[PDB]
RNA sequence: CGCGCGCUACACUGACAGAGCCAGCGAGUACUCCCUUGGCCGAGAGGCCCGGGUAAACUCUGUCGUGCUGAGGAAUCCCUAG
């Protein structure tokens, strides 16, 4: 009876789950917080859903991500994609549904990567 | 001759010729190991003589 | 010195030899 | 917070690249540059995981900090090294604010258009260069001034770099990509 | 164990040593020594890479290298010939004891015999035969006798079950030469 | 001797030293690089003990400062998204 969301997240090969639930603002990625992973020159792309969306999107959750896999960038993609995620799904079922769109909206209109994952084929052209 | 190396099908084996020329005239050869096991002298190998 | 280029054209050569003969 | 350092959390308003400078007040000088130097879209650092080789003018697209990084990742700097390269525009940016105290993104916008030609020689025919060419001729020549200026001196191509694009700004006789858009000129005045 | 015998046995070990100084060893042979278990003594007897355990690693800091970083700088062979002649003694506690060998075991634990020392030397090698340094070449007959005397005595505690005649033989040794007998 | 092809060597993108942080394929009672000066136990043949010969990268932080400690002519060939 608690309010909890599984969601992934993908690159190359860096798999990441997410876990979200009724929190207090923190956010820990592999024991360590969010503010101490992904060595400092991406933490940038990883604080990007957060100063889209805002933190005052995210004071009231607790995120808990597992990376494994990849190199240091696709785990940064991963995590990354788990946030996003992590936060549409959370407020896709338990908040409002309104709410849900406006932040599919914020995170689209930046970039669909952030949602979508497009792992690339190869093109063995005409 | 002794099993120096064993990877799956191949082997370095060691300790039966003295040098790469007498490999080279038996580089064809039928070799075979005591359990029955048939093989064939591929080629030197170049630094354990 | 330049000998041991004689050296391995000769053995390198003898071994052609052993190897046709082989074959 | 959510969890975010004072520096961020310092500024979250609007956005800013390397977490310092904001794109809301940089301006073209060429209205045909305009339309292909991106200033448009919002991006935080230039390390991204865009596609701009599928077809043609989406590197016209794509922002122009991860074009002057992508340049940055030439024979000079081993063309794996993505990090590198965010690096050299990072001690870069922070050495034009430092010699400059102007917006150093305006910097280099200014300094890529004062530095892509606009008239070539076809090789004589003299012929006039497309604006997606006028951004790529730039940023090729900025990028090969920094490294063949920062060859075998102790200065880093962090500080060639920003030597090579607050002149480039400027338009001065001393930048390597300026005397390269000037001889091109002038082989084409030559020609015609 | 006679020290007549011992001070004996030195002087005809340094009568037969003749033309720097390298050091002396001292054997043990002992006999029916089925010692599959930890029953030998893995430690010590009588420039330091101080190899460390948790965060007394950090709490601690020659170089005191962790029970983690070893890993790297054993695996690493070029780096293994590196730490065998700049570190001239190396130590380490429980579990960097119980994992050193695994990790440094080619460079290091074979030759020199310059394994470490037990924290929170004798080897057993677990055939009937072993062996120890005695000392230095400057040293004296009465010094190594008293060393081979406290060694022969804890050895023989760490082989307690006959500790008189376990022993079918035990020796002096040359380092390089024609070994001594005892 | 000739033509190549793989590999090594050659510096700013340095060197040193720490701290941190990441893969995927890999499991046949199977796998050991040498050959030895010596000594033990050896009637004899051998087994012993002691000496000789889970990544790179990357990030971050600090010490030195181009210092034989120099990236390859003509040519011809290849190559367009993981």
């Amino acid at each position: 009876s608690v309010q909890a969301v599984q969601v992934f997240g993908k690159k190359k090969n860096a798999t990441a789950v997410a876990r979200c639930v009724q929190g207090k603002g923190l956010i820990k990625v592999n024991g360590k917080p969010l503010k101490l992973f992904a060595p400092e020159i991406l933490r940038a792309k990883l604080y990007e859903p957060i100063l889209i969306l805002g933190t005052d999107k995210f004071a009231d959750v607790d995120i808990r991500i597992r990376v494994a896999g990849g190199g240091h960038t696709s785990q940064v993609y991963a995590v990354r994609q788990a946030i996003a995620k992590s936060i549409v799904a959370y407020y896709a079922k338990y908040v409002d549904e309104h709410s849900k769109n406006l932040l599919k909206q914020e995170l689209i209109q930046f970039d669909r990567s952030l949602l979508v994952a497009d792992p690339r084929r190869c093109e063995p052209k005409k | 001759g002794t099993p120096w190396k064993i990877f799956k099908n191949t082997a370095f084996i060691k300790d039966m010729f003295n040098s790469s020329l007498e490999i080279a005239k038996f580089e064809g050869a039928a070799i075979r190991t005591v359990s029955g096991i048939r093989g064939q002298i591929k080629r030197a190998l170049s630094k354990p003589e | 010195a330049k000998l041991k280029a004689e050296h391995k054209r000769e053995r390198k050569g003898a071994l052609r030899e052993l190897r046709k003969d082989a074959q | 917070y959510d969890v975010l350092p004072k520096e961020v959390l310092a500024e979250v308003g609007s956005v800013k690249l390397f977490n310092r400078w904001s794109y809301d007040d940089i301006e073209i000088r060429d209205i045909s540059l305009t339309d292909y130097i991106q200033i448009r879209a919002p991006v935080y650092i230039p390390h991204s995981a865009g596609r701009y080789a599928v077809k043609r003018f989406r590197k016209a697209n794509c922002p122009i900090i991860e074009r002057l990084t992508n340049s940055l990742m030439m024979h000079g700097r081993n063309n794996g090294k993505k990090l590198m390269a965010v690096r050299i525009v990072a001690h870069a940016f922070e050495i034009i604010h430092l010699m400059t105290d102007q917006n150093p993104i305006q910097v280099a916008v200014d300094a890529i258009v004062n530095c892509g030609p606009r008239e070539d020689s076809t090789r004589r025919q003299a012929v006039d260069v497309s604006p997606l060419r006028r951004v790529n001729q730039a940023i090729a020549l900025l990028t090969t001034g920094a490294r063949e200026a920062a060859f075998r001196n102790v200065k880093t191509i962090a500080e060639c770099l920003a030597e090579e694009l607050i002149n480039a700004a400027k338009g001065s006789s001393n930048s390597y990509a300026i005397k390269k858009k000037d001889e091109l000129e002038r082989v084409a005045k030559s020609n015609r | 164990v006679d020290p007549d015998q011992t001070l004996k046995a030195c002087k005809a070990l340094l009568a037969h040593i003749k033309k720097a100084e390298t050091p002396i060893w001292l054997t043990l042979t002992t006999k029916k020594h089925i010692h599959d278990s930890h029953r030998l003594q893995p430690g010590k007897i009588i420039s330091v890479c101080l190899i460390t355990a948790d965060p007394q690693r950090f709490y601690k800091n020659g170089r005191v290298i962790d029970i983690s970083h070893l890993k790297a700088k054993f695996k690493a062979y070029e780096a293994q010939r590196k730490l065998f002649s700049e570190h001239d003694v190396f130590l380490a506690d429980t579990r960097i004891i119980n994992r050193l060998p695994k990790a440094l075991g080619k460079t290091f634990y074979k030759t020199t015999t310059k394994r470490p020392i037990p924290v929170v030397l004798v080897h057993l090698s677990p055939s009937t035969n072993t062996a120890i340094k005695v000392g230095y070449a400057n040293w004296e007959p009465e010094k190594l006798a008293a060393n081979i005397e406290t060694v022969i005595r804890e050895l023989v505690e760490r082989f307690v079950p006959q500790k008189w005649q376990n022993v079918r033989n035990f020796y002096v040794k040359g380092p390089e030469t024609a070994a001594l007998p005892i």
